[PDB]
């Protein structure tokens, strides 16, 4: 399962995250219960790139990773992440591609 | 003719298996390190300290400490929180020491009431029944099957 | 009820022959009962629930909630201590904190070195921490200033 | 091919005039190389140790194994298992908490057989009693029909 | 004092620290072997696999110590107290 994003250099980039697809194992019933954290790195690496980050208020609440793509990334990159449920222990192994290419249009000074 | 440690001007290669830094101040690792493996050099202790914040230990198959010819010592200046959420607590040992507990005086005046006693089912199985005069882990054997 | 922490202390930066005085910030730790850390009393430990000894390097007033000290340079390096939280409650909430002495910086190279000899044995002033601070404090004074800090004694010898 | 100065080996390519490699460690500061399989430093800052998404970690050593959480240790897995030689202590200051369902090993356990006929008849022996609070308590039994029923409450008046 | 060598195992320097750069962290395919691991002060420390186990040992002991925090053991199967020949003992005023 890959999923293929468009970043721009000059503005945030944001991914609201739902364990409803992001998991293969469907959650049932209330999906809102169940509390799952997301791990989210380079492929091949520990960590997100500085320009990239990730937070989560509570596990019961959606993780969100968010950053401004910058033109030294400019690109094909690779997310691998890891759907860790504080609950369920499932582990969901996903791949997300980035193309961070130049902004179309007027700049913002 | 195999190469064991080359420079230039694009990177610095080093073909070798060990990169030993024998410098007392030690290595300055910016965020989280990869690896599979993680010890010292032989005969030689290892401490893993959190000096000003917390520790975890996180493994979604499962963690196995292991002392096979030592033992584990576990003393916090807190309260210890075995929290098994829903599931078992299998306790395997020769002997338990408990020299610790608080002393109770048998009498016949309750001082409140919510009090019970130990029971044991036969596969080891631990639950509680009502406290009476004698014993009452006989009369509440339904749980145990 | 327990109090609760919020804000953390990283660490301390203390230099050999410099005397260094922290307050404790007020949103430091909280109380449901008392939400100051001011109206709460205040304490340091060593790892053991030990208190600073009278000849240690680092001692902390409680009623001026604040802590000050002067290293030496067999205590360079790494040092680790608790402040503890008392609430009028009877219970405590527990903080750590880490110190680090460093050598003086300038070192050796030092374009001024003052050098003065004094009366009486060095070993009651050498022997006793107030003693120091009182004297770093004192040249501080006889010069009109008020951070003692900028007072780095570097050597004192038996006469 | 030894090689000795005071200052040691240099060297820059001419193309460029940095200097590719030194050994003057105070002047240029050491970067990490590429291609490197295995560090062995004296010591280790390190923010967080993982694997990746493949194999298991091993915290392997020869020596012991020292972790110490100044603001606590928290295990967090799936089976968790705890496999000492000798004996494994749990000490604590406050109290002990043993949330869920416990089992125990009968057979490891020793049982009391009734094959004696009161061998430790009148004997001073404590039965372990439960709290309306959780807590755990030790009744000293005198007679064949002594329960848990207390009128003085080591468990404290159910407040 | 040596400050250089390379040679058929591996490579010493003997530079007085070690400084890499770079926030996305490192890769060491084969292992780390340090005497002394310590968190980055203000900064936690964290022993944890993505998707794996973690098998850790030490056959001289373990000292697991909170100076001043909890041992919050949370599992969901099996808290195993396996000791060979030895025994177990709850050194705390109370049990819960
Ligand atoms: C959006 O805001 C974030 C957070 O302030 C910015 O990220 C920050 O970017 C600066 C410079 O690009 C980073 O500073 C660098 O830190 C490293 C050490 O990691 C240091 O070696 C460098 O010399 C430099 O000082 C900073 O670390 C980084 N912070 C984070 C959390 O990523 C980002 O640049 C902002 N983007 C835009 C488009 O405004
Ligand atoms: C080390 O020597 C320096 C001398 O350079 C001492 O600093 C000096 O401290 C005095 C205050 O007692 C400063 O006097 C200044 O007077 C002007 C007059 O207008 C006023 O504007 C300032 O606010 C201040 O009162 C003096 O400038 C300052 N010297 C400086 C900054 O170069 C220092 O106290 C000595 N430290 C010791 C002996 O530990
Ligand atoms: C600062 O004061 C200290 C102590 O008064 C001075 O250090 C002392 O230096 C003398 C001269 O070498 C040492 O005497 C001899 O030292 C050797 C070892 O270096 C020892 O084997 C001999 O038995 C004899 O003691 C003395 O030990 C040493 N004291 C120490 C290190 O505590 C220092 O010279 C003074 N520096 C300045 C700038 O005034
Ligand atoms: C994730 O981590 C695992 C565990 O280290 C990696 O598997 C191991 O990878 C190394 C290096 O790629 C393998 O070493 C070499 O393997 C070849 C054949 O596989 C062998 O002929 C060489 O002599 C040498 O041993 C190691 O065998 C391999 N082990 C296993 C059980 O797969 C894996 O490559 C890592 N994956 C990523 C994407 O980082
Ligand atoms: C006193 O000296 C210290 C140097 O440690 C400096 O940080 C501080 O600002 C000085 N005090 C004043 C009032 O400038």
């Amino acid at each position: 399962q890959q999923t293929t994003l468009y970043p721009l250099v000059g503005r945030v980039f944001v991914h609201t995250l739902e364990p409803a697809s992001f998991l293969h194992l469907p959650e049932h019933a209330a999906p809102a219960t169940i509390p799952v954290t997301y791990h989210a790195h380079l492929q091949g690496h520990p960590d997100l790139p500085r320009w990239l980050r990730y937070t989560q208020r509570s596990p019961h609440h959606p993780g969100f990773l968010y950053g401004a793509a910058t033109p030294e990334d400019r690109g094909r990159q690779v997310i691998e992440v890891t759907a860790y449920n504080r609950d369920s222990f499932d582990t969901a192994g996903q791949s997300l591609v980035l193309l961070i290419r130049d902004p179309e249009g007027s700049p913002l000074p | 003719g195999k190469s064991l440690f080359t420079v230039d001007e694009e990177e610095v290669v080093v073909g070798t298996d060990r990169l030993r830094v024998t410098g007392p101040e030690g290595a300055l690792f910016e965020h989280s390190v990869e690896t599979p493996l993680v010890t010292a050099d032989p005969f030689q202790d290892l401490r893993l300290e959190s000096p000003t914040r917390s520790l975890s230990m996180d493994a979604p198959r499962g963690v196995h400490i292991e002392a096979h010819a030592g033992e584990v010592e576990a003393l916090s200046q807190m309260d210890i929180v075995l929290h098994s959420s829903d599931g078992t607590l299998v306790l395997d040992a020769e002997t338990v020491c408990l020299p610790k507990l608080l002393q109770g005086t048998q009498a016949a005046s309750g001082s409140s009431q919510g009090l019970y006693e130990i029971c044991v089912c036969p596969d080891g199985k631990l639950y509680l029944s009502v406290a009476g005069a004698g014993t009452t882990c006989q009369e509440h054997s339904h749980i145990c099957l | 009820q327990r109090p609760e922490l919020k804000n953390h202390i990283d660490r301390v930066d203390a230099w050999v022959g410099t005397y260094f005085e922290v307050k404790i910030p007020s949103d430091t730790f909280y109380d449901k009962e008392d939400t100051t850390t001011d109206k709460l009393k205040l304490t340091l430990k060593l790892r053991e629930q030990q208190l600073v000894g009278e000849k240690s390097w680092v001692q902390f007033n409680s009623n001026s909630q604040l802590m000050y000290g002067l290293p030496d340079s067999s205590h360079v390096g790494k040092h680790e201590y608790f402040m503890h939280a008392t609430d009028k409650g009877g219970l405590s909430a527990v903080d750590a904190f880490e110190i680090h002495v460093h050598k003086r910086p300038q070192g050796d190279k030092a374009p001024a070195r003052f050098k003065a000899k004094f009366v009486g044995d060095p070993a009651p002033v050498v022997n006793d921490i107030h003693k120091k601070i009182a004297l770093v404090k004192k040249l501080a004074f006889a010069f009109g200033d008020r951070n003692c800090s900028t007072v780095t004694l570097q050597n004192i010898t038996r006469g | 091919t030894s090689i000795t100065s005071d200052i040691g080996m240099q060297f820059f390519d001419p193309r460029t005039q940095n200097i590719l490699f030194s050994t003057d460690y105070e002047t240029h500061e050491f970067h990490l190389p590429s291609g490197v399989k295995s560090l062995n430093v004296q010591k280790a800052s390190t923010e967080r140790i993982t694997s990746n998404a493949t194999s298991d970690l091993n915290i392997k050593v020869d020596g012991r194994a020292i972790v110490r959480g100044n603001e606590g240790v928290f295990i967090m897995g799936k089976t968790i298992e705890f496999h000492m030689g000798g004996n494994m202590e749990l000490k604590a200051e406050n109290s002990i908490i043993l949330n869920g369902t416990v089992m125990v090993s009968t057979t490891r356990l020793p049982s009391s057989s009734s094959a004696d006929q009161l061998g430790g008849g009148d004997w001073v022996r404590y039965k372990l009693c439960m709290c309306a609070d959780g807590t755990l308590f030790k009744v000293q039994v005198t007679g064949q029909n002594v329960g848990c029923q207390v009128s003085d409450n080591p468990c404290g008046n159910t407040h | 004092k040596l400050l250089f060598s390379a040679d058929d195992n591996e490579v010493v320097v003997g530079a007085e620290r070690l400084r890499v750069l770079g926030a996305e962290g490192t890769v060491f395919p084969k292992s780390i072997e340090t005497p002394n691991v310590r968190a980055d002060p203000f900064k936690e420390l964290r022993l944890e696999s993505p998707t794996r186990a973690l098998v850790m040992e030490a056959p001289k002991g373990v000292e697991i110590n909170a100076e001043a925090g909890n041992m919050e053991a949370t599992c969901r199967t099996e808290l195993r107290l396996e000791s060979k020949d030895g025994e177990i003992k709850l050194d705390a005023a109370k049990i819960k």
